[PDB]
């Protein structure tokens, strides 16, 4: 699919310690690339694959600089929700936003968003076409007011249509060996044998990128689509994924039964069969 | 409202005994944030790294806890997990079938 | 990039 560059900020309101933690992800496709959490030490825009290392400290320091700022505004946004919802100041509570854009095939904008939610529900939301928004309740049209008033969606739709589709062009070219090459599936089947009348076969995906992929499982032709349990993908720890999906087959076969595994790395569809 | 997590236990690699490996405790799903994820072996605490919080399309948090360890056939590893939604920490048995 | 984020809510 298209490449994305995405942030995802979550702030929450820390009483027991007096203040609130601000954390921010950044993320091109599949990959964190940068991190900020104002709990660790020397707060900063830190990296956390290595091609974005070859960013300059002045690089570091305008992100440095820029999050900070909005960790402020997040420190009195969750104060001013609070208020909005008639909260007492002992409880916790979330706010999140999420914001990114898309890259279309002349490496302009192809589609960009911008939203957030309170205490894990939606409260306010940039519309797709940049220039206006939906806000949930009667609380988020405050909060609706100020940035109409405030010709925030102008900002909005300026920096996804700019800044985020240039950083996110310049990210794909640094780090083009991961992000641009993908790394197909390790794949293996096994068998548990698990009932007098059923064997479990599973097929194995594992140490791929991007984290797209598809793992069925077909006895000569038709896909198995009742229950084949199969996992949620899930991360390896080194930036790839993995996932795997299992079905029980009559002890009589197993040699019948493939599976079929579909993803970027791989040029053709992979087929694995037997255990 | 409140969403609980849900926890996955896995190698990085096959598991083959004497082999060093990587153990992951996948958590996600789960609102508020707030949450304690610990991996243990035999019941007790491993020094563990954890990432970065961060959160899915639909605002449910997640979070991978791993550390490296070279599985045997005696060592049991497991993650445990407490939040407001689980009333007891909920455990997860590694399984090298997972 | 990191957007310019500040307007209050």
């Amino acid at each position: 699919g298209p490449h994305s560059l995405s942030y995802f900020y979550t702030a929450v309101s820390r009483p027991d310690r007096g203040d609130s933690r601000f954390i921010a992800v950044g993320y091109v496709d599949d990959t964190q690339f940068v991190r900020f959490d104002n709990y660790a030490p020397n707060p900063r825009m830190e990296p956390r694959v290595p091609w974005i290392q070859q960013e300059g400290q002045e690089y570091w320091d305008r992100e440095t600089r820029n999050v900070k700022e909005t960790a402020q505004t997040y420190g009195v946004g969750l104060n001013t929700l609070r208020g909005y919802y008639n909260q007492s100041e002992a409880g916790s509570h979330t706010l999140q936003s999420m914001y990114g854009c898309y890259l279309g095939p002349d490496g302009l904008l192809l589609h960009g968003y911008r939203q957030d939610a309170y205490d894990g529900a939606d409260y306010i939301a940039l519309n797709e076409d940049l220039r206006s928004w939906t806000a949930a309740d009667m609380a988020a049209q405050i909060t609706k007011r100020k940035w109409e008033a405030a010709d925030e969606a102008e900002r909005a739709r300026s920096y996804l249509q700019g800044l985020c589709v240039e950083s996110l062009r310049r990210y794909l070219e640094m780090g083009k060996d991961t992000l641009q090459r993908a790394e197909p599936p390790k794949t293996h089947v096994t068998r548990h044998p698990s009932s007098d009348l059923g064997v479990t076969l599973r097929c194995w995906a594992l140490g791929f990128y991007p984290k797209e992929i598809s793992l069925t499982w077909q006895r000569e032709g038709q896909d198995q689509s009742q229950d084949m349990e199969l996992v949620e993908t899930r991360p390896s720890g080194d930036g790839t994924f993995q996932k795997w999906a299992a079905l029980v087959v009559p002890p009589g076969e197993e040699q019948s039964y493939t599976c079929h595994v579909q993803h970027e790395g791989l040029q053709e569809p992979l087929t694995l069969r037997w255990d | 409202v409140a969403r609980p997590p849900k926890v996955q236990v896995y190698s990085r690699h096959p598991a083959e005994n004497g082999k060093p490996n990587y153990l992951n405790c996948y958590v996600s799903g789960f609102h508020p944030p707030q949450i304690e994820i610990d991996l243990l072996k035999n019941g007790e605490k491993m020094n563990a790294e954890q990432s970065d919080l961060s959160f899915s399309k639909d605002w449910s948090f997640y979070l991978l806890v791993h550390t490296e360890f070279t599985p045997n056939a005696v060592d049991q590893y497991s993650c445990r997990v407490k939040h407001v939604t689980l009333d007891k920490p909920k455990i997860v048995k590694w399984d090298r079938d997972h | 990039m990191t957007a310019h984020i500040t307007v209050p809510y």
